[PDB]
RNA sequence: GAUUAAUAGGGACAGUUGGGGGCAUUAGUAUUUAAUAGUCAGAGGUGAAAUUCUUGGAUUUAUUAAGGACUAACUAAUGCGAAAGCAUUUGCCAAAGAUGUUUUCAUUAAUCAAGAACGAAAGUUAGGGGAUCAAAGACGAUCAGAUACCGUCGUAGUCUUAACUAUAAACUAUACCGACUCGGGAUCGGCUGGAAUAAAUGUCCAGUCGGCACCGUAUGAGAAAUCAAAGUCUUUGGGUUCUGGGGGAAGUAUGGUACGCAAGUCUGAAACUUAAAGGAAUUGACGGAACAGCACACCAGAAGUGGAACCUGCGGCUUAAUUUGACUCAACAC
RNA sequence: CAGGUUGUACUUCUUAGAGGGACUAUUGUGCAAUAAGCCAAUGGAAGUUUAAGGCAAUAACAGGUCUGUGAUGCCCCUAGACGUGCUCGGCCGCACGCGCGUUACAAUGACUGGCGCAAAAAGUAUUUCCUGUCCUGGGAAGGUACGGGUAAUCUUAUUAAUACCAGUCGUGUUAGGGAUAGUUCUUUGGAAUUGUGGAUCUUGAACGAGGAAUUUCUAGUAAGUGCAAGUCAUCAGCUUGCGUUGAUUAU
């Protein structure tokens, strides 16, 4: 995935991308995915440059309540 | 047989405590029993982190990669199965600030 | 001619303290949806997946808007409330404890059948509201079977006015008022001195009153687990309500000019049957828990058996007889 | 280069008695909280507890054994006996299922020659046990002609087979591989038929490297390779040992 947008940014001539990182956050899970990481990296790997990084996950105030039971997912 | 004399939840002094739902399942908890720890971790695997302060558009960062704050909420059966916390000794089992 | 004035109780008052209550206000992201822009082929979800959503452009990105909830993080062996319970701003309304009193009353008190006020959730009645989840239900999957755990949906519900209902592991499973018995720091709220500074709604120190607790310890208690009460109990009596008398039958039957619209609640048996049921703790054994050892167990490899013919054991099957012991390593070229 | 002799001779080789030797020795600003210990290098015949074994506590498991025992309790059979013999069968009987295993599927091979390489075991109550010469037979094997040894003396300090050197054969059910068969000959045994073994011609099958599974194994080790001993009159594809050639890979 990186390294398409990568190949294509850089025909659009764009050194350096500004990293906005999400989990898909809200009442749901705030870590990020296994692919977080591994993509960040892949980026500059690429001979990307890289500006300012922050996180912006959906951080409730607060919540609805959750999609699992009461008791959560059992097994 | 009392196990806990805590039973388990750190309240006191009140009828009833707000109930959170569990970071791993979701079940809900309450906030007393919940084993809650703060997380502050880097986004990125150190070999990561080599690759990418090279790239780093502007060389005004001393460490200037943004930390992962996570507060971390587990119901019991999650902190017991995913062992954030682990069965010990009933002398142990009483002991308050242990780690290093 | 009026006893003190209880480290009794009621009242007054003074600075506080609190996530106690009721009204108003008010914010905040978040979920869901819509609008307006963008861009494209996949999004979802799982152990894998499939139901779903998607070119009528989803997921995704930016900016707004609608609509119901909910108060994260700070958040604690901290606080308040009779308990249930209570956490955004501000304003209003009444209420409360503790402390402070060389204030006032003067036994006004304790507990409590009657009788009353409350009382999570779920549920019920009549309207609202409906974003999230989500019993029932519809489906996917899983499975021998799943009407289950998982997934996609989804109604009642969840929220709200008026009303009912009265129940929980409504839990410290620990009645209330009062004494007295150890030690130690800390904590929340008052007060009293003292000290430092950058001189204060902030620090520190030493007192003390009241809270929530904790840590040691008992030549006190207990069947023990444990308990600063669960102690001051055969050396048995401070005051007062409540509850139990082996296990099931059974919170069943029945009766309630007791309740409830209903669900049901409250009250509540006996026949019959039975030798234990039960409490803590010890040691084993076991575990689809945690940790730690060791072995050619694996690591890295090798020679291979299993496939073929034959040989030699077992078992079957024939037999007059096919003598017999020995079946997971721990029988079977014994 | 080989024999035969020899000595107040000698100990390297060979027996094998005494005593040495190894204690993880020496070194190590190696790891060890500097303690036990581990590690490395060097020396060393030997440093995996040197190597390989023997012995095996407490407790068990109604494990196995009345068929090893003139160790037995109890039960049973007791004269056409479940006693002690003799004759013929049987345990090896075959549609099949399951174990140990030998041999192969070949070229790192098979076959034809040549080649002074072992170790460890055994051995005669006299002709009987190992057997050396010699002779006969094409052969397995037979004579009995000359002999040794109850053995460090004799069989023998040899006689093994992989291996090596030539030569044939040429990637095909081929001489790889030989199962299965039919004649002959020999040996052990009164007895060999239901082939005891061995010899000669034939005959030549499956097998072209092996499904799911799964065994053992770390150095003179695995694997290949023969040899002995037990059994035994005869019969090793077994066992228990013995050396030869010698690894891949982990400490
Ligand atoms: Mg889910
Ligand atoms: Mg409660
Ligand atoms: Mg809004
Ligand atoms: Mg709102
Ligand atoms: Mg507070
Ligand atoms: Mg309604
Ligand atoms: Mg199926
Ligand atoms: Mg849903
Ligand atoms: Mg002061
Ligand atoms: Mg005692
Ligand atoms: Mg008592
Ligand atoms: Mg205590
Ligand atoms: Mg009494
Ligand atoms: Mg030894
Ligand atoms: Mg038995
Ligand atoms: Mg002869
Ligand atoms: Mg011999
Ligand atoms: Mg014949
Ligand atoms: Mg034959
Ligand atoms: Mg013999
Ligand atoms: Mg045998
Ligand atoms: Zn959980």
């Amino acid at each position: 995935a990186a390294i398409d947008v990568v190949n294509r940014c850089k025909e659009l001539k764009i050194n350096a991308l500004h990293i906005k990182l999400r989990a898909k956050g809200g009442v749901e899970t705030k870590q990020p995915g296994p692919g977080a990481q591994s993509a960040l990296r892949a980026l500059a790997r690429s001979g990307m440059k890289i500006g300012r990084i922050e996180d912006v996950t959906p951080i409730p105030t607060d919540s609805t309540r959750r999609e699992g039971g009461r008791r959560g997912r059992r097994l | 047989p009392v196990k806990r004399r805590n039973a388990g939840r750190s309240q006191k002094n009140r009828g009833h405590t707000r109930t959170v739902p569990c970071t791993n399942c979701g079940r809900q908890v309450a906030k007393d029993k919940a084993v809650k720890r703060y997380t502050v971790r880097d986004m990125v695997d150190p070999s990561s982190k080599r690759d990418i302060q090279q790239k780093l558009a502007f060389e005004n960062e001393k460490q200037g990669i943004p930390k992962l704050y996570v507060k971390l909420q587990y119901c019991i059966s999650c902190a017991i199965h995913s062992r954030v916390v682990r069965v010990r000794c009933a002398e142990d089992r009483r002991i308050r600030r242990p780690p290093i």
